[PDB]
DNA sequence: ATCGGATGTATATATCTGACACGTGCCTGGAGACTAGGGAGTAATCCCCTTGGCGGTTAAAACGCGGGGGACAGCGCGTACGTGCGTTTAAGCGGTGCTAGAGCTGTCTACGACCAATTGAGCGGCCTCGGCACCGGGATTCTCGAT
DNA sequence: ATCGAGAATCCCGGTGCCGAGGCCGCTCAATTGGTCGTAGACAGCTCTAGCACCGCTTAAACGCACGTACGCGCTGTCCCCCGCGTTTTAACCGCCAAGGGGATTACTCCCTAGTCTCCAGGCACGTGTCAGATATATACATCCGAT
């Protein structure tokens, strides 16, 4: 057999189903729906480590993320996003 | 005294049929030929996935419907209803494509 | 060899693109400006994925290279990888 | 939150938060990655996935389909603002065009 | 002999086991006492994992050993 | 604050209309802290077994969930040892119209057959899969020696 | 809509109080705003009844500045002053 | 019997004067103060380096001397001598600036 | 301290000489209103993204540096002032 | 070559090599870092530096002056046609434009 | 203090190399050093890519060279490639 | 078709000043020698799939023709902008006072790198049934020549 | 203003098909537990320059009057895409056959990260001086009403 690769299907399925419950998706959409994920993490990530060798330092923190979600989208997707990367590091800490 | 529609008044109904639509609008082996000589050119005997070719099809489509709409808007500005190669250069030009 | 194949693109078929984008009427210059223009765009992106894949050291493309190929240029396109 | 329990059910997510972590680590992107990055940006991808499938299944059910095609997605994509603002540059493969005719061309 | 347990919980636990018992003996000693499942557990004495194959005659605990138990259990 | 308001009208509700083999009460002077009762419902492998645990509120409530330990010791795919309880609405579904009666009677119905998609233990839930006998009489046995 | 409320209905679901600054849900729910406020951040986005996500509707008004409803506010206020003036 | 010259040529003096030189055209104090105005919306008592506002000017000047040429293209391109608000829209629109 | 009325302060003589540069032989009499509000969207694009880059680093002066970053993200690149 | 002389004038290049190899090791940009790839980048900045200064000296010589101000970077960058697309985006400081006047506003005959 | 390093002897003697009678100020001094960092990043991150996409943990020569190959022009990529390949060949013996 | 103001721009010469080119102390980063282990080059082998080919068949492309609508040239107008000049305004430049805050340094504590055992989340291969595509029929709706 | 006939489009029902969601088996990577060198958080000190103020210029800005050329609307003419019909062409689908090269495993060797030690190359600092900006004074290209 082939080696395994790695993708999002089964993330991106899950989050349909808590969204519309009774509503499928095709292949297609996931090839779209993957390489969207794909493109918006290493967008992501480059910013954070672009910004982060900016200040001299060589972690990448919570705050360095945080920075990245509020330079690369819009304001009004920036606030809510940050706000529901406030709520995961709050609740996975405690 | 046969019935013969207006000119132009059948130019909108192709238009509201085919922005409706998503299939492609270029004839398949035609496109591969040309994809293939221009490859060939670059370098002799290469192979071609079929999704490759499919995704130069897929580009070359959103590239030139992209271009005809700034086209169209070109011509409009110029208190126009058709289309001609200069506003072709001028959407160009100003799009930094060719400058 | 092969040659003399930019006449594939019809002339029905530039008019079906240019419907789909939004046109009404068009002049009897265009088709030749367009398969000027996309002789263009397809030469530089081949000729990107090209280099792509004999840095690979490979004698065939892929549609990941072709994909990689848009993406430097500017122009990202998703549903074939990536 | 408690321990020996996965990361993911811990911070509530559905996104992996393990991979997000590897991902992070082997990618190249910094000598050492800090242990909450990972929680912040599955979470951002997971609202942004969310939110692009929840307005492409609206699009579906408005077309009278069970299923999301590309062409749902596109008119997804495209009909929001900040959604069209942040994907301005990508093309989606058989997404189609949003109809626009200019005032001009239609007939008096 | 008398064998002390401290656990993660702070239980005090005394075993009494012998030389030439094997490790069988005194898991199902602790599974008697406590009724913890055995496979919960792996032992560490002066810092070395214990294995079921040799006996406590090779190791040789001393009269008055303080035991360590740690091992990775799913749930939490 | 509004939190103590709020537990205010939910005592007043437990009290007004008592669950089945459920009662609630304040243990200590702070009315976050909080003590219940479990009773073995009849229609379970478990019988004439009664057990005591405790419920801890957070600061804000109900925006955050209630945290429920066991101090007795309850032998249970789903429930560890220690006391600790894995439960879906507790943590990944906890919403605010929910209630404490709502998340005990769960709690109950839980209780009533072990879930093996999601074990808190996994040789306890999958020995459970096995055979039901084992399961059985281990129960029986460790519900004589902690629950009476 | 119902012109003549109760004020059994008038409670808040979640904090069980009269309504403060109503905010109507797109699956006509309406709750005080302070709780929606807190519920968009410290909840899982979703409607506390419905279980189902709202993040594109919240996300467009909030823009707007529309969230608060006009008619409802003013029904409750005359209906029911002197809850409303003792917060 | 006084002299003066005839509307144009005066114009173009100033375009050939003005392209061979490199200094700036936008009063320094207006400038800095528009900055201030704008950057204290977003964050309070903040401190301006110089260079920042240097950097400012010069960048909000090569775009808006970028921004002219696109739009004199445009009125040029229909016609027109006079360049006209609509050719700045038609400009910034095709530029993608403001889709 | 505030700040009021002052996107006049880039005069019609100043926008005049920016298209004179640009290559503008006559320019009408609108344009003067509809440059301030491109310049003011731009101005404000340029000083929200240095405002966020010196917010992170925690210092309460921007510099050059966070300058020629932001445009250097939205694609305007800029030589000469540090880099 | 000899390996005696510094690494620099070993391969025959102004630009340093030491540097450009420090940089590429802690700039993040891979884990390992061959050893023939210094010696390469820093040919390919010498060469382009090399065209864009020769360029620029004779704009100035041109202009009848002894010293290479930005003006003669910007008329050295933008009249080349290669440089201009390589440098597309780029915008030099007090660099000024090229001298142009569109044909129809010339004056009339 | 501080050391702030640059690229200015190396430019410095280039340009003396090419033209031995002719001075450069320091503004053009300022921007040939960030022509040269805009350079040499995207050089860098266009081969870290490149070694990244084929599974590989190195960047070897010809990484730089495709990289070289992608980013500049026809002509200016010619006489690139030629100029690094002659440099490294002098280099190694 | 030029003619002579009248203007602005180009050109020749003294001068003096501040930035440019160069000398110098030195210290931190670059060079030289040895080790080891993991990454990369090389060889052998599988089988996926891409190229090549023949026959049907038929939707799409090519050619021709009538003509209505649109592009383009010419004319007239009145109004908005270019040009010039007197007047009010605030940028520009020098000099000074100061302190908020950038920037460097010494400690050390808590966050993150590393490694082995382990098993459960996640991937590959199968399978079936329902949602979607195709076809036949009718109801609904723009459209245009003639009133 | 409209009627009505011809043509395109939208609904509804029936039938068939294939891929999407669920299931089972398995291999490998995430978890866990513990250990240890170090990253940066913090407190403290230094001294740079960004802010605010003052006063004296005179350069750019402002408002007004006048004239003109050009943006806009209107009209007329010709010609060229458009819509339709008829005919020729090759795209498309199905089918078969082959072997080239992508992909995999196993093996070996050597390239380079790491460590330590030693030393000179470039950096901050200071100094001399001449290239170019400034002022002043001629000489020539260019524009404008009118012969
Ligand atoms: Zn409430
Ligand atoms: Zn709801």
């Amino acid at each position: 057999k082939r080696s395994r690769k790695e993708s999002y299907s089964i993330y991106v399925y899950k989050v349909l189903k808590q969204v519309h419950p009774d509503t499928g998706i095709s292949s297609k959409a996931m090839g779209i729906m993957n390489s969207f994920v794909n493109d918006i993490f290493e967008r992501i990530a480059g910013e954070a480590s672009r910004l982060a060798h900016y200040n001299k330092r060589s972690t990448i923190t919570s705050r360095e993320i945080q920075t990245a979600v509020r330079l690369l989208l819009p304001g009004e997707l920036a606030k809510h996003a940050v706000s529901e990367g406030t709520k995961a590091v709050t609740k996975y800490t405690s | 005294k046969p019935h013969r529609y207006r000119p132009g008044t059948v130019a909108l109904r192709e238009i509201r049929r085919y922005q409706k639509s998503t299939e492609l609008l270029i004839r398949k082996l035609p496109f591969q030929r040309l994809v293939r000589e221009i490859a060939q050119d670059f370098k002799t005997d290469l192979r071609f996935q079929s999704s490759a070719v499919m995704a130069l099809q897929e580009a070359c489509e959103a590239y030139l419907v992209g271009l005809f709409e700034d086209t169209n808007l070109c011509a409009i500005h110029a208190k126009r209803v058709t289309i001609m190669p200069k506003d072709i250069q001028l959407a160009r030009r100003i799009r930094g494509e060719r400058a | 060899v092969l040659r003399d194949n930019i006449q594939g693109i019809t002339k029905p078929a530039i008019r079906r693109l240019a419907r789909r984008g939004g046109v009404k009427r068009i002049s009897g210059l265009i088709y030749e400006e367009t398969r000027g223009v996309l002789k263009v765009f397809l030469e530089n992106v081949i000729r990107d994925a090209v280099t792509y894949t004999e840095h690979a050291k490979r004698k065939t493309v892929t549609a990941m290279d072709v994909v990689y190929a848009l993406k430097r240029q500017g122009r990202t396109l998703y549903g074939f990888g990536g | 939150s408690a321990k020996a329990c996965t990361r993911s059910s811990r911070a509530g997510l559905q996104f992996p938060v393990g991979r997000v972590h590897r991902l992070l680590r082997k990618g190249n992107y910094s000598e050492r990655v800090g242990a909450g990055a990972p929680v912040y940006l599955a979470a951002v991808l997971e609202y942004l996935t969310a939110e692009i499938l929840e307005l492409a299944g609206n699009a579906a059910r408005d077309n009278k389909k069970t299923r999301i095609i590309p062409r749902h997605l596109q008119l997804a994509i495209r009909n929001d603002e900040e959604l069209n603002k942040l994907l301005g540059r990508v093309t989606i493969a058989q997404g189609g065009v949003l109809p626009n005719i200019q005032a001009v061309l239609l007939p008096k | 002999m008398q064998i002390f347990v401290k656990t993660l919980t702070g239980k005090t636990i005394t075993l009494e086991v012998e030389p030439s018992d094997t490790i069988e003996n005194v898991k199902a000693k602790i599974q008697d006492k406590e009724g913890i499942p055995p496979d919960q557990q792996r032992l560490i004495f002066a810092g070395k994992q214990l294995e079921d194959g040799r006996t406590l005659s090779d190791y040789n605990i001393q009269k008055e050993s303080t035991l360590h138990l740690v091992l990775r259990l799913r749930g939490g | 604050h509004m939190a103590l308001k709020r537990i205010n009208k939910e005592l007043s509700d437990l009290a007004r209309d008592p669950p089945a083999q459920i009662s609630a009460g304040p243990v200590g002077d702070d009315m976050f802290h909080w003590q219940a009762t479990i009773m073995g419902p009849n229609d379970s492998p478990y019988q004439g077994g009664v057990f005591f645990l405790t419920i801890h509120f957070p600061t804000d409530y109900p925006f955050k969930p209630p945290k429920v330990a066991f101090t007795t010791r309850i032998y249970h795919p789903n429930i560890n040892s220690n006391g600790s309880i894995c439960l879906d609405i507790l943590r990944s579904q906890w919403s605010p119209a929910l209630t404490i009666s709502k998340v005990l009677l769960s709690i109950a119905s839980l209780l009533d057959d072990p879930n093996p998609d999601d074990p808190k233990v996994p040789e306890i839930a999958r020995i459970y899969k096995t055979d039901r006998d084992k399961y059985n009489r281990i129960s029986r046995e460790w519900t004589q020696k902690y629950a009476m | 809509k119902d012109a003549i409320p109760s004020l059994s209905e008038c409670q808040c679901g979640i904090c069980m109080e009269i309504l403060v600054e109503p905010v109507t849900l797109p699956c006509n729910h309406t709750l005080c705003k302070p709780c929606f406020q807190s519920t968009v951040e410290k909840a899982s986005l979703c409607c506390p009844f419905c279980r189902r996500r709202v993040s594109s509707w919240t996300r467009y008004h909030t823009r707007r500045n529309s969230l608060v409803n006009v008619e409802l506010w003013t029904i409750i206020q005359k209906h029911y002053p002197r809850e409303c003036k003792l917060r």
